[PDB]
């Protein structure tokens, strides 16, 4: 419910200022737009541990976790360890055409993603598919004159 | 973490999967980096002996 | 009552959500896609003081005006501050333990 | 190619002007150290 | 010169940042490499020669 | 005089981090106009897949539309494309990369630009020098974007620029409808109706999930896509009061338009906006970071730049050599001098790596090759050669 | 300071669960202070606007 510049201003800020100060920080940013989410990334000093790193962000997040709003504390905040470089793309074609994109994206969303990201090594695996779902496309015409 | 083995694992798994693929589907993987990380190597070597 | 107050100060400030235009799925031939927003926050204190309210008795729209005073001030009453005996405002600093 | 060469040509370069000039000023610089110190002592 | 080979190394390889880890990479083979092979002069090529 | 030449040597010849490889693959990145839908992003991408279908190189090309590096819309676009095995190839992925490159400037009716990988896996995402304009004294974010614009200004006639962007979503155009109360009241239609109505009129509602085949998948509500393209439908919507009547929203809200910028970035804890760029033939990156920061200095007062990934890396690259080189001469003479207990022995060989280093500069300036890391772990090794050679005599 | 905020964090994430939904829905702040003022800053108006 919050455009880039509301996100912005509600919690963006607010998670910055604690994790500025953890240990071995090289720098850290901040993105915001339109989607609904912020991405806030620490990059750490080359050759520090990556676990100590990840818990002591989460441990500084849990800090000012507090002073956070509500709406944010409900959704959640995901703290992850990536790279932020692709290693391979793996899909799923239809070369005889039977199925179209929507199946192929509930088939891969439901059974392969969730497969490779239990493989080793795997950071994250980011899907550019979404689930099937059932869609009510309502004709605001009908609404106003059934009296709905 | 490693490339080459996370990538070896990755294939490993689809191959799994490619035993309860419906009809109709097949995986693929167009873009992939593991494969150069050999070649490099191996050009090495080569300057290397 | 002051359910009824609540309640009118809840709906007349109802912070409409932030929507697009032409966003997916999209028509053919869909060309522009546009951002949009509705301000449905009350602004300043005019319209407080100008909220509508049902009166059961009269039957008639009443404003808040009529049931409150709206003004701005602090949050919260708790603490104050003496300079040398002139009101002003003051915070306190501490430092972390080493 | 070019990785190899950023490595490669720089030091071959290096070994070929170390060795070639040294061979020949070494010894002066040794006896000229050996000069300052008996001007030392 | 073995000393002095294994010795010139070790400064760089306590660089920061990643042209440090690189420099940390380059240094532990060519160090060891001379290392062994004094070893190695010391200890085996006089008795095969 | 050997020594003067080697270090005047060392200070000219310009300087850069890593020599740039062909990895078998290249990154192509379109970025179109905010006002842009995902049609027009699909229409650019098929004519980058016409284009290179006709190359022999191309073994495979895959687009992802709607997500990016840097951005998410449905004007951002990313490509990756394979090249064939390198032996049977008729071409370098850099020919490819600026062809591409001079025909999508051409004709797409947006911007792309397209890179090769970069030089160290997870560095960046591309190969280039990217940097960070940040607001140091709450100068504003348009007179910080005004400051972007004056900077690509001058990026674009330099010479030693091939390219220069900002790799970032762009601005944008936004309209915001203000509701008029009196009139609503005139009217006899309660404020909660219409903002229940925009509320849904133009965004998604997940309601609950149901049972499908095994799996809780979730029941969205929405209105037709027909009737969310354009302001007309928006301002068409109908409230009923309680006077038996319909009023549309055009009757008690007015459009107002404002451009205001698409995307906030932070670096740092400053407003900032992340800029990318590529140096031009001839060029070192050591020298477009040099040229970049003598045209920043002439900006508007409080605006600041950063460098960042492998333009910071390079940076303290070159800012720790002079301590390299110390140490490794005091690190050989302190040992030669303990391990021989004498003074001229370790003088003696310091006298000699002068030359080492003239060498070594000497062919690089002949083979044109710049100065970066691989020329310094050079050096370094000609110390110890040339200690060396100076020990075996002395 | 910072071993025993965090200590006393995971000894309270620990409890965490036991207590109430309303205590919960507000938060519990930790945090290490030295109860004792360093100094005040104030802003006065002598110009009484």
């Amino acid at each position: 419910g919050a455009t880039a510049k509301t996100i912005n201003d509600s919690v963006v800020t607010l998670i910055e200022r604690e994790l500025s100060g953890v240990k071995n920080l090289l720098y850290y940013s901040a993105t915001t737009d339109t989607s609904g989410t912020a991405e806030i990334t620490a990059t750490f000093k080359p050759g520090t541990d990556v676990e100590m790193a990840q818990v002591d962000v989460q441990n500084k997040i849990k800090a000012v976790e507090a002073r956070l709003p509500q709406v944010v504390r409900q959704q959640g905040l995901q703290v992850e360890a990536s790279s932020s470089g692709f290693l391979m793309l793996v899909g799923i074609n239809s070369p005889n055409n039977q199925y179209s994109e929507v199946d192929l994206s509930d088939y891969l969303v439901r059974n392969v993603v969730e497969e490779l990201k239990r493989v080793e090594g795997v950071g994250k695996v980011q899907s550019f598919g979404a689930e099937k779902a059932m869609r009510i496309w309502v004709d605001p015409n009908k609404l106003v004159s059934y009296g709905l | 973490a490693n490339a080459v083995k996370t990538a070896e694992g990755v294939r490993a798994k689809i191959e799994e999967l490619k035993l309860n693929l419906p009809e109709g589907m097949e995986f693929s993987i167009p873009y992939d980096t593991a494969p150069f990380v050999k070649i490099s190597i191996e050009k090495v070597i080569h300057t290397l002996l | 009552s002051i359910s009824d107050v609540n309640n009118a100060i809840r709906e007349n400030n109802v912070e409409i959500a932030p929507g697009r235009l032409g966003d997916l799925p999209a028509e053919k031939g869909q060309l522009i896609t546009i951002p949009l927003s509705a301000q449905g926050q009350l602004s300043s204190l005019e319209q407080f003081k100008n909220i509508s309210l049902k009166s059961k008795t009269n039957g008639s729209v009443i404003k808040l005006s009529d049931v409150a005073n709206v003004e701005i001030g602090s949050q919260a009453y708790n603490f104050a501050i003496l300079e040398n005996g002139k009101p002003a405002t003051a915070a306190a600093i501490q430092l972390s333990p080493g | 190619s070019e990785t190899q060469h950023a490595l490669g040509t720089g030091v071959f370069g290096g070994m070929i002007s170390a060795t070639i000039l040294a061979i020949f000023f070494v010894p002066v610089f040794f006896i000229f150290i050996l000069g300052a110190v008996e001007k030392l002592f | 010169i073995t000393l002095v080979l294994a010795a010139v190394f070790l400064p760089m390889a306590f660089a920061s940042g990643s042209v440090g880890v690189i420099y940390k990479q380059f240094t532990l083979t060519m160090s060891v490499s001379i290392l062994f092979s004094a070893l190695l002069a010391l200890i085996l090529t006089p008795a095969l020669c | 005089v050997i020594t003067g030449i080697t270090f005047a040597g060392m200070k000219y010849w310009p300087t850069a981090f890593m020599p740039e490889e062909d990895q078998g693959w290249f990154m192509t990145s379109f970025q179109l106009p905010s006002d842009a839908t995902a049609e027009r992003t699909r229409n650019v991408v098929n004519q980058f897949e016409n284009n290179l279908k006709d190359n022999p190189d191309v073994k495979s090309n895959t687009a992802i539309l709607g997500w990016g590096f840097s951005g998410a819309g449905q004007n951002v676009a990313v490509a990756f494309t394979t090249l064939k095995d390198f032996k049977e190839r008729t071409s370098s992925a850099s020919k490819m990369t600026s062809d591409v490159n001079s025909s999508m400037a051409n004709s797409t009716e947006g911007e792309t630009m397209a890179v090769l990988p970069p030089a160290i896996d997870e560095l960046g995402t591309f190969s280039g020098f990217s940097l960070r304009l940040q607001d140091r004294a709450n100068l504003g974010m348009p007179a910080l974007l005004a400051a972007q614009d004056e900077l690509m200004a001058m990026a674009a006639k330099n010479k030693k620029f091939y390219m220069v962007w900002n790799e970032g979503l762009p601005q944008g155009d936004n309209i915001s409808l203000k509701i008029d109360r009196e009139k609503l009241s005139a009217l006899g239609v309660k404020f909660s109706d219409v903002s229940d109505i925009i509320s849904t009129s133009m965004g998604s509602m997940y309601i609950n999930d149901f049972p499908n085949q095994g799996r809780m998948q979730q029941v969205i509500v929405q209105v037709e896509a027909k009737s969310r393209m354009q302001l007309k439908d928006i301002l068409n919507l109908k409230v009923m009061g309680s006077s038996g009547q319909l009023v549309s929203l055009s009757e008690v809200v007015t459009p107002q338009w404002n451009k205001a910028p698409q995307q906030y970035n932070r670096y740092n804890g400053r407003p900032s906006l992340s800029i990318a760029g590529i140096p031009n033939f001839d060029t070192s990156s050591g020298e477009a970071m040099r040229e970049m920061e003598q045209l920043i200095a002439k900006l508007p007062k409080g605006i600041g730049y950063e460098w960042t990934g492998i333009s910071l890396q390079e940076k303290q690259s070159e800012s720790q050599m002079a301590f390299l080189l110390g140490l490794s001469m005091l690190v050989v003479f302190l040992v030669l001098a303990a391990l021989y207990e004498s003074w001229a022995i370790p003088l003696s060989v310091m006298l000699v790596v002068p030359l080492g280093i003239f060498g070594a500069i000497i062919a690089i300036m002949s083979r044109g090759l710049m100065n970066d890391v691989f020329f310094k772990i050079g050096l370094i090794t000609i110390i110890g050669l040339s200690a060396k050679n100076a020990i075996l005599i002395v």
